[PDB]
C-alpha cells in the first residue's frame, strides 16, 4: 500500500472569509482508544 | 522534499485518506489518517517520529512542533481541504468539549472522513490545532475537537 503527501496549499488566513457554523456547549468524554463520546 | 504547507495524504487509482502539516521539517497528521506508516514524498520517505492513539495525532521526521493554542475567545479558521476540492478557509467560532480534565475548543463544521488533518488557524496564520476528531450530535452534524499537541 503506497501512502504518499502531495501539496495542496500555503497555510494562510483569508481576509474576507466566510463565518459560519454555530458554537456548541457539549460534556464530552475522551477513552483510551481516542474517541469522544457525548455525555447523558 | 519537505517544504512548509498543507498536504494530502493519498493511497495508491488514488484515495485522500486526510490531510496534514509541514512544519519545521516535521509532517503533522491525525494517527486514524494513517497509523503511523511511513510517508513517501517525492522521491523521499518520511518515517514517523512520535504519536499517540488517545490524542490522535502523530509526528513524522521529528518532534511535534504546532504549539499554538486557541485564546478561548476569538474566531478561528479551518483550512479545509476535502478529496478532490481546492483548499478553502472557512471562519468560525468554536465551541467547546468540556471534559473532567479540562476544556476543549470545537468546530461545527462537517466535511468528508479524508479532509481529516485539515488545520485549524488563529488570526496570525498559526496552527492551533487538527480537524478530524469528534462527536456526533443528536441532529446528525458534527463537531470536531480542535486537537493540539505538546511541543
Ligand atoms: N456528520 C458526520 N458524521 N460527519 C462526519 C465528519 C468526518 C470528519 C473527519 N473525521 C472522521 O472521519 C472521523 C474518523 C474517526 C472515526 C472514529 C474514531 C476516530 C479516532 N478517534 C476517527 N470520524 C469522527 O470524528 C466521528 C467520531 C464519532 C465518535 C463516536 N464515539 N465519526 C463519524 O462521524 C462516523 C459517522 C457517523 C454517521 C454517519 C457517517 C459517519 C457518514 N458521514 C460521512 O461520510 C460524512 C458526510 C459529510 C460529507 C460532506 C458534507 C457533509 C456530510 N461525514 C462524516 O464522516
Amino acid at each position: 500500500v503506497d501512502m504518499y503527501i502531495e501539496r495542496a496549499g500555503d497555510i494562510t488566513w483569508e481576509k474576507d472569509a466566510e463565518v459560519t457554523g454555530n458554537s456548541p456547549r457539549l460534556d464530552v468524554a475522551l477513552d483510551e482508544s481516542g474517541d469522544f463520546s457525548l455525555v447523558e | 522534499e519537505t517544504t512548509d504547507g498543507v498536504y494530502r495524504v493519498m493511497t495508491r487509482g488514488s484515495t485522500q485518506v486526510g490531510v496534514g502539516v509541514m512544519q519545521e521539517g516535521v509532517f503533522h497528521t491525525m494517527w486514524h489518517v494513517t497509523k503511523g506508516a511511513a510517508l513517501r514524498s517525492g522521491e523521499g520517505r518520511l518515517d514517523p517520529y512520535w504519536g499517540d492513539v488517545k490524542q490522535d495525532l502523530v509526528s513524522y521526521c521529528g518532534p511535534w512542533k504546532l504549539d499554538a493554542a486557541w485564546d478561548g475567545l476569538s474566531e478561528v479558521q479551518l483550512l479545509a481541504v476535502p478529496p478532490g476540492e481546492r483548499a478553502k478557509n472557512i471562519q468560525t467560532l468554536p465551541g467547546i468539549f468540556k471534559t473532567k480534565d479540562g476544556d476543549i475548543g470545537a468546530v461545527a463544521l462537517d466535511y468528508p472522513a479524508g479532509t481529516s488533518g485539515s488545520p485549524i488557524l488563529d488570526k496570525c496564520g498559526r496552527v492551533i490545532g487538527l480537524y478530524g476528531n469528534g462527536v456526533v450530535i443528536k441532529n446528525g452534524s458534527y463537531v470536531s475537537a480542535i486537537t493540539q499537541g505538546k511541543r
